[PDB]
């Protein structure tokens, strides 16, 4: 089962935020 | 679900930083996007499957930071376990099951709402 602790790992990272930031804009 | 307003969308996927028209594979693919805070993902992103990103498409559905709990609507002190349900991704604290539960259920786990 996944619980919210173990979908952040299964998941994998999210993008830097300035990236994403850089990109929204 | 019914009730609690849509947050605007950001259409950038916040894990790969493609569009709807590029994933990680170079494909065009629809994002979706939590409710609460406006941040998407590509189904694939998130590693959802397609029967499972059917289901959050026609639900409220928030970010893995942004899940309540169904039942009470908090996040609160045992927020990190609280468990997500593998048919329609919503959130349920092992206490809030009904019936509770003590300990982690085993494999794929389906929530009180989805269960016939
Ligand atoms: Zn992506
Ligand atoms: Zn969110
Ligand atoms: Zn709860
Ligand atoms: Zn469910």
């Amino acid at each position: 089962a996944r619980t919210k602790q173990t979908a952040r790992k299964s998941t994998g990272g999210k993008a830097p935020r300035k990236q994403l930031a850089t990109k929204a804009a | 679900e019914k009730d609690k307003p849509v947050a605007e969308p950001i259409p950038i996927c916040s894990f790969c930083l493609g569009t709807k028209e590029q994933n990680r594979e170079k494909k065009p693919e629809e994002l979706i996007s939590c409710a609460d805070c406006g941040n998407s993902g590509h189904p694939s992103c998130l590693k959802f499957s397609p029967e499972l990103t059917v289901r959050v498409k026609a639900l409220r559905w928030q970010c893995i930071e942004c899940k309540t709990c169904s039942s009470c609507r908090d996040q609160g002190k045992n927020a990190d376990n609280m468990l997500f349900c593998d048919s329609c991704d919503r959130g349920f604290h092992m206490e809030c099951c009904d019936p509770p539960l003590t300990r982690m259920p085993k494999g794929m786990w389906i929530c009180q709402i989805c269960r016939p």
